[PDB]
């Protein structure tokens, strides 16, 4: 039993995680650690994940008014910025308004 | 459901070649993408992993590239070994689907057929059926005919071919006609003959045998 | 290493079932969870989905859900997936298939077991009837001798043939079977050895038909 945080992943024994970021491609034996791949194209993961597939960035829609603030990257997901003359309606970032 | 499309379908490649072999996704599929080789009379093999990385066994040859919707399986110098189907398969959302799977042939210089005639067997000949052999052995092109003659009859219609794969070492093909008869007739008559008609042959050749002989 | 081995080759009437069986071996069995393929003859792959190999819950892709269905037995390191209600559609090879190391999703197949074909027809199966191609010893075409086998009339596919118990390999075809109109199956195995060898060398040839529980040896011979 047992298992240290950001490492905790318990099968037989103690795995770690995956570092934000990277995802996981198999567990680990009781020789081998964790796989862990860094998330792909449109892709990322801000936990330390024990996760297959990680999730695609927030978008911005413009069709809803939407700039991109900081373009995610595999660790964090896409800051949703509103258009450069309209006002956002809810604290970080849906809806856009005038 | 994803669409895979693996084009072209088929890619007929000389040895030491690069080869780009293609596969393009309706959706961006991230970097899930997985390449297969799969070798005629076997299970496929696991190649790529995740659109570039390496597989433990697979030769060094072989290295995948790509993102989202398009991406290539790449062989650096095509072996003749590499002779086979090529799959690819996604992960990013269920279900999973694979592809077309471009065949892959090898490109050789032409090669003459070796030819043999085989007469029906003593105990095929006791059950009241009569099966003449004509075997077409390691040749390219696969393109070849073969008409069989009985007693200088051309006959047409009562023989089945089939030929074999591409091989792993010499880049040919064979073939197997077979020509059946019913005990009778083919006791009624005396000579037993298959006429090749390959690339690699300069005038017909034909193989033959006289029955009691 | 890593092993899967899998159930022999099965004969089915339409509309009965079938199971086949995969005995995975070289890996702790419930640490990562057992896949289906189903490869369609000459055709593409399909992924008929997975299971869990620790909880036992299958994931299963809507086309093959409610026909196909994953059952196993953890004390055997045995998977299984068993037919339901066969339809001739369903004639086709099927594989268990492994990897990543966990049981999760993971669609990177890097363990394939060798394939079993499930045939559904009326058809019952006839046993092959196993001949002599003879060498000539006086004909040689490239300075080789060719001899074989002729293994007429069985149903099911498929056959088994090797030669000499497996010894002799290179220069042996073994050609696609041919469906001839009595319904029945033939092939023919041949190997191109040197004339020399002809009176000194005793040659075997191995058939093998599992759906009629037939093993023959044929000891081609000249003349």
């Amino acid at each position: 039993t047992a298992c240290r945080e950001k490492q905790y992943l318990i099968n037989s024994q103690c795995c770690s995680l995956c570092q934000p970021g990277q995802k996981l491609v198999s567990d680990c034996t009781e020789f081998t650690e964790t796989e862990c791949l860094p998330c792909g194209e449109s892709e990322f993961l801000d936990t330390w994940n024990r996760e297959t597939h990680c999730h695609q960035h927030k978008y911005c829609d413009p069709n809803l008014g939407l700039r991109v603030q900081q373009k995610g990257t595999s660790e964090t997901d896409t800051i949703c910025t509103c258009e450069e003359g309209w006002h956002c309606t809810s604290e970080a970032c849906e809806s856009c308004v005038l | 459901d994803i669409v895979l499309t693996q084009s072209p379908a088929t890619l007929s490649v000389t040895p030491g070649d690069r080869v780009s072999l293609s596969c393009r996704a309706s959706q961006s599929i991230s970097d899930y993408l997985h390449w297969y080789q799969q070798k005629s009379h076997e299970s496929p093999r696991l190649l790529i992993k995740y659109a570039s990385h390496s597989i433990s066994g697979i030769p060094s040859r072989f290295s995948g590239s790509g993102s989202g919707s398009d991406f290539t399986l790449s062989i650096n110098s095509v072996e003749p070994e590499d002779v086979g189907i090529y799959y690819c398969q996604h992960g990013h959302s269920f279900p999973w689907t694979f592809g077309g799977g471009t065949k892959l042939e090898i490109k050789r210089t032409v090669a003459a057929p070796s030819v043999f005639i085989f007469p029906p067997s003593d105990e095929q000949l006791k059950s009241g059926t009569a099966s003449v052999v004509c075997l077409l052995n390691n040749f390219y092109p696969r393109e070849a005919k073969v008409q069989w003659k009985v007693d200088n009859a051309l006959q047409s219609g009562n023989s089945q071919e089939s030929v074999t794969e591409q091989d792993s070492k010499d880049s040919t093909y064979s073939l197997s006609s077979t020509l059946t008869l019913s005990k009778a007739d083919y006791e009624k008559h005396k000579v037993y003959a298959c006429e090749v008609t390959h690339q690699g042959l300069s005038s017909p050749v034909t193989k033959s045998f006289n029955r009691g002989e | 290493q890593i092993q899967l081995v899998q159930s022999g080759p099965e004969l089915k009437k339409p509309g009965e079932t079938v199971r086949i069986s995969c005995k995975a071996s070289g890996y702790a069995f419930t640490t990562t969870g057992m896949q289906w393929v189903q490869e369609m003859p000459g055709k593409g792959l399909k992924w008929i989905g997975w299971i869990n190999t620790h909880s036992g819950v299958p994931k299963y892709v809507e086309d093959f859900k409610g026909r196909f269905a994953f059952s196993l037995e953890t004390s055997a390191n045995t998977a299984y997936l068993q037919i339901s209600n066969l339809k001739n559609e369903d004639t086709a090879t099927y594989f268990c298939v492994r990897s990543g190391n966990g049981n999760y999703d993971l669609a990177y197949f890097a363990y394939w077991g060798q394939g079993t074909l499930v045939t559904v027809s009326a058809a019952s199966t006839k046993g092959p009837s196993v001949f002599p191609l003879a060498p000539s010893s006086k004909s040689t075409s490239g300075g080789t001798a060719a001899l074989g086998c002729l293994v007429k009339d069985y149903f099911p596919e498929p056959v088994t043939v090797s030669w000499n118990s497996g010894a002799l390999t290179s220069g042996v075809h073994t050609f696609p079977a041919v469906l001839q109109s009595s319904g029945l199956y033939s092939l023919s195995s041949v190997v191109t050895v040197p004339s020399s060898s002809l009176g000194t060398q005793t040659y075997i040839c191995n058939v093998n038909h599992k759906p009629s529980n037939t093993k023959v040896d044929k000891k081609v011979e000249p003349k």
